[PDB]
C-alpha cells in the first residue's frame, strides 16, 4: 500500500583501494572477538560439566 | 538373593557409568586447562599431553568393555515357578506352628 515496488535497482561503485590500514586490525581484532568466543566457550562448558 | 553372575555383571556394569563419569569429568579438566593455554602461560603444558592421553584412554577402553558386555549378552541365552512348591512350604510352616503350639515347654 505504501508505494508501487519498483524501489531496488542495480548500481555500481569500485572498491576501495586496500592498505595496510584496516585489514591487520580488522582480522587481529577478530581474533579478538574469537578469543573471546574461546572464552566463554570454556566457561560455557565448565558450567555445563 | 541373585545368582553371583548377575551380581558381576551389575557391578561391571556400575564401573562402566563410573567410568563414563570419569571420562566427563576429565573432559572438563582439559577444557578448564585449554583456556589457560590459550592464555599464554605455558607451566601446565607438561600436563595438557597427559591428560588428553589419559581422555582417550578412558574414552577407549570404556566403550571395549560395554561391546564385551554386549557380545555376552550374545552367547548368554541359552542359559510362577515358584507357586509350584510354594503352597507346599506354607504347609511346612504351618505345621510347624502347631509344633511349637503342640509343645508348652517351647513356648518361653
Amino acid at each position: 500500500k505504501v508505494v508501487k515496488p519498483s524501489s531496488l535497482n542495480s548500481d555500481k561503485i569500485p572498491y576501495v583501494a586496500p592498505t595496510k590500514k584496516e585489514y591487520i586490525e580488522l582480522d587481529i581484532l577478530n581474533k579478538g572477538w574469537k578469543l573471546q568466543s574461546l572464552n566463554e566457550s570454556k566457561d560455557l562448558l565448565r558450567a555445563s560439566f | 538373593m541373585q545368582p553371583p553372575y548377575i551380581q558381576e555383571r551389575l557391578k561391571s556394569l556400575n564401573d562402566i557409568e563410573t567410568q563414563l563419569c570419569s571420562m566427563l569429568q576429565e573432559a572438563s579438566q582439559v577444557t578448564f586447562i585449554f583456556g589457560e593455554l590459550k592464555r599464554g602461560n605455558e607451566s601446565v603444558k607438561p600436563q595438557f599431553e597427559n591428560h588428553v592421553k589419559q581422555f582417550y584412554e578412558r574414552l577407549d577402553k570404556s566403550t571395549t568393555q560395554l561391546r564385551k558386555e554386549i557380545q555376552l549378552l550374545d552367547e548368554n541365552v541359552g542359559t510362577n515357578k515358584k507357586a509350584l512348591g510354594q503352597d507346599t512350604e506354607k504347609m511346612e510352616e504351618q505345621l510347624d506352628l502347631l509344633s511349637a503350639i503342640l509343645d508348652p515347654s517351647k513356648s518361653k
